RNA sequence: GUUUAUUAAAAACACAGCACUGUGCAAACACGAAAGUGGACGUAUACGGUGUGACGCCUGCCCGGUGCCGGAAGGUUAAU
RNA sequence: GCUUGAGUCUCGUAGAGGGGGGUAGAAUUCCAGGUGUAGCGGUGAAAUGCGUAGAGAUCUGGAGGAAUACCGGUGGCGAAGGCGGCCCCCUGGACGAAGACUGACGCUCAGGUGCGAAAGCGUGGGGAGCAAACAGGAUUAGAUACCCUGGUAGUCCACGCCGUAAACGAUGUCGACUUGGAGGUUGUGCCCUUGAGGCGUGGCUUCCGGAGCUAACGCGUUAAGUCGACCGCCUGGGGAGUA
């Protein structure tokens, strides 16, 4: 299975189903039998420049490895689900240092 | 009759012509003043000293208002804006901060070829 | 795809036609088919109302679900048959209760897709939601224009709907005319753009093929007499006069919508 | 060495409007400075960092 | 860009007004970086200055 | 790039001494796999021609090497010809 | 291919192509005093009107006049 | 037979190498709206043009297209043309410590095949800026131009053509040998694990320069120096890369 790292931002009208979709993605990869190398919740946070006229806004990290099936289905619901302001799906410099 | 005191100075700078135009914090524009309604044609509205003559009329303009603290936001490559807050300065208003909202894009849009000469 | 012919007789010299090798070679679903008789030119005075309309092939119409329903049932896709009604190619579809039912087919639609109708349904080519559960800037087609009517827009072969913006109860829509206009959230479009897309590449070739098609010759006014046309006469091929209707109604501009409870409706006018 | 997530040394990177300062003036070497742009474009990205001060 | 007057203040002005950079880029953004030949004569100038 | 493990397969199977990396047989193996593997994704990637000209310097060393195989062993060239499938 | 069935079969008409323009569906348009009907059980890759007439290379300049499209500041202007 | 030419495998490294898709931020234009008044724009000067039906200026919301400021570099990659936002998928090449393997499998290549800037051509889209043609206004003795105001093809996408450039390093490819210095970029071994500190070994590159060569300018270990292999081309200028 391959390495990524996602980080999304979330509504901080819809902070409060941050949880219910972490679990939703974690059950998501560990049924497509990946594994969740690290998982951060930064909270609501400012943001440099508003976008969608929008306030601070909620920031989740989590380095996975999966399928890039499942991750390409994770980036879809991303794109169909429009709780999610912004996502980001990397690869690259994956095993990062733990907790940065 | 205005009593929020605050304003702001627009100075829209080119290398043929400046405008001045003082507006609220909220954008509507309260008045406004040019160096071809101050009187100068071509190479002598280019000069900086016409820039100083508008913002004294657009000052003049806004005196009715009576805005006590004015912040500057200058744009374009015009030699006028230099005179335009010293203008600003000897007319009264308090000066809070300068701003420069000259647009410097990204590559964009494709620029002109004309003026080759 | 298209299939340029070879010139061996004038009528094959310039004809492209456009094959699809999917398309179901035999006889269409009986049970969703009804009579369909040549009527154009023939109103109920029998009088030509529509003219350059006479005889092509005898066909038969098939019966195309529009107001798509059977909301939660998954239907999985047979073969896609031809169409004579409509530019368009068709698709058999059978529900899981054991109900076939004939569908416009969108461009990626292949034999074995599943499709769904509800308002749970994934949101995929081939699958059709009222325009709230449908995100803003998807290209749709087959849309109604009342909730519960049926798909009267973006019928033909190609075409497309952008959604643009949503009211909050209207939606707005981008057409292929490039029109705007606002129609209502809760009617339904089917997500994708219609199939058969090539369908305005092919070249008819021949006099012929129009006559299969059903269109009569067209006469020109200026080919007619006084008495026919009001253009017409002269002895010679130059009439004279602003090209009009043959009712007088001036055609080379002059816009005539005259309808005023849908202008609230249509937005920004096509260019 | 060099991660988009944390902002303090990004910022230490760019100048008041958001512009990556050149290497002649950082003096870090080409490497780094290349891994740096990128990350500072990714941070833009995900508002980590203006793209410019005006808004 | 930016400058905020500081309180005690006798005149307002820009103290950097001379060296920025933003006129003398936007009358290269106005027409026509080449991108191949100034920046070989100017990394030649500068070769030939410093030495 | 061909995998690792799936060169370590084609290595395995097309050596009959164990680490036989370099042999004739093992390299006009390993390109033909990759050509396949390639064949299917210039199928879905026309005008990658950028790719095509490193296909076509993988099959001209391919061709080079069936060449010499089958100057120096006959009996060699057509097993592997007649194992992998090709020039027909 | 069609045409003045009964002095003209043609270079005329039509034609496939091309373009302009109208038309968002209870469509435009047509027949109808109206209901209704065709268009069409079609839905802008669709339908109508106009002109040109496979194909190849092309289609230049003029918006003053007459039409058409857009705008309403001013003048003139009906029933009331 | 051999490995020393050529190639393969293990583990890594850098890179705008290519193809597909998605997204982000400045800015230009357009539409709708708020404030506000008599100018804006342009030039050496003006004028055509926009604005008295409210322009320009400022602010809000929306639409669409194109290119990715800074990083950015006498940087990097690719056979060449060429390639610059970010992210993903598929994929080509190059380089390095160390070890193993095959064993001349190599070099060049007329015909042949493929790639090949920009402009152009065909079909279908798109079209925000820019802009051949075109129009108006200037300039001039004239101005079918340089300048300004507009503005169509085109520039953008998909699939096909076209096959040319000052397609240049005006230097064909491969191999070997030959004094040096100063940098850049990219791997690696040792030293004091204490630092973007010191000593070596590779690749790719920028500048100066010794012998040598050249008509000279200059080239000079990436040669235009000393040779070897093969291919392409020239035989005075114009006519003419024309019939």
């Amino acid at each position: 299975m391959r390495h990524y790292e996602i980080v999304f931002m979330v509504h901080p009208d819809q902070s409060e189903q941050v949880p219910g979709m972490i679990e939703r993605y974690t059950a998501a990869i560990t049924g497509a039998e990946g594994k969740i190398h690290r998982l951060e919740d930064w909270g609501r946070r400012q943001l440099a420049y508003p976008i969608n006229k929008l306030h601070k806004a909620h920031y989740v990290l989590m380095n996975v490895e999966a399928p890039q099936e499942v991750i390409d289905e994770l980036e879809t619901t991303f794109r169909f689900n429009d709780a999610v302001i912004r996502s980001m799906v990397m690869r690259t410099k994956h095993a990062v240092t733990e907790a940065s | 009759r205005k009593q929020v005191s605050d304003g702001v100075a627009h100075i829209h700078a080119s290398f043929n012509n400046t405008i001045v135009t003082i507006t609220d914090r909220q954008g509507n524009a309260l008045g406004w003043a040019t160096a071809g309604g101050s009187g100068f044609r071509g190479s002598r509205k280019s000069t900086p000293f016409a820039a100083q003559v508008a913002a004294e009329r657009c000052a003049d303009a806004v005196k009715e208002y009576g805005i006590k603290n004015l912040e500057v936001m200058v744009k374009g490559p015009g030699p006028g804006r230099e005179s335009t807050i010293r203008a600003l300065n000897a007319a009264g208003f308090r000066i809070t901060n300068i701003t420069d909202v000259t647009p410097i894009p990204h590559n964009g849009c494709r620029p002109p070829k004309k003026r080759r000469v | 795809a298209v299939v340029k012919c070879k010139p061996t007789s004038p009528g094959r010299r310039h004809v492209v036609k456009v094959v699809n090798p999917e398309l179901h070679k035999g006889k269409p679903f009986a049970p969703l088919l009804e009579k369909n008789s040549k009527s154009g030119g023939r109103n109920n005075n029998g009088r030509i109302t529509t003219r350059h309309i006479g005889g092509g092939h005898k066909q038969a119409y098939r019966i195309v679900d529009f107001k798509r329903n059977k909301d939660g049932i998954p239907a999985v896709v047979e073969r896609l048959e031809y169409d004579p009604n409509r530019s368009a190619n068709i698709a058999l579809v059978l529900y899981k209760d054991g109900e076939r039912r004939y569908i416009l087919a969108p461009k990626g639609l292949k034999a074995g897709d599943q499709i769904q109708s509800g308002v749970d349904a994934a949101i995929k080519p081939g699958n059709t939601l009222p325009m709230r559960n449908i995100p803003v800037g998807s290209t749709v087609h087959n849309v109604e224009m009342k909730p519960g009517k049926g798909g009267q827009l973006a019928r033909s072969a190609g075409t497309y709907v952008q959604i643009v913006a949503r009211d909050g109860a209207y939606v707005t829509l981008r057409l292929r005319s490039g029109e705007m206009r606002k129609v209502e959230a809760d009617c339904r479009a089917t997500l994708g753009e219609v199939g058969n897309a090539e369908h305005m590449l092919r070249v008819l070739g021949k006099a012929g093929a129009a006559r299969w098609r059903g269109v009569r010759p067209t006469v020109r006014g200026t080919a007619m007499n006084p008495v026919d046309h009001p253009h017409g006469g002269g002895e010679g091929r130059n009439f004279g006069k602003h090209p009009v209707t043959p009712w007088g109604v001036q055609t080379k501009g002059k816009k005539t919508r005259s309808n005023k409870r849908t202008d609230k409706f249509i937005v920004r006018r096509r260019s | 060495e060099i991660d988009y997530k944390d902002i303090a040394t990004l910022k230490n990177y760019i100048t008041e409007s958001g512009k990556i300062v050149p290497s002649r003036i950082t003096g870090t070497r080409a490497k780094y400075q290349r891994q740096l742009a990128r990350a500072i474009k990714r941070a833009r990205y995900l508002s980590l960092l203006p793209y410019t001060d005006r808004h | 860009i930016k400058v905020r007057e500081n309180e005690p203040f006798d005149v307002a002005l820009r103290r950097f007004k001379r060296s920025c950079e933003k006129a003398g880029v936007l009358a290269e953004v106005r027409r026509r970086e080449f991108y191949e030949k100034p920046t070989t004569e100017r990394k030649r100038a500068k070769a030939s200055a410093v030495k | 790039s061909l995998s690792t493990e799936a060169t370590a397969k084609i290595v395995s199977e097309f050596g009959r001494d164990a680490n036989d990396t370099g042999s004739t047989e093992v390299q006009v193996a390993l390109l033909t796999a990759q050509i396949n593997h390639l064949q299917g994704h210039f199928a879905e990637h026309k005008k990658d021609h950028h790719s095509r000209r490193g296909l076509l310097r993988m099959v001209s060393q391919r061709r080079k090497l069936l060449d010499y195989l089958k100057r120096k062993d006959v009996a060699r060239y057509t097993q592997l010809i007649e194992r992998l499938g090709l020039r027909r």
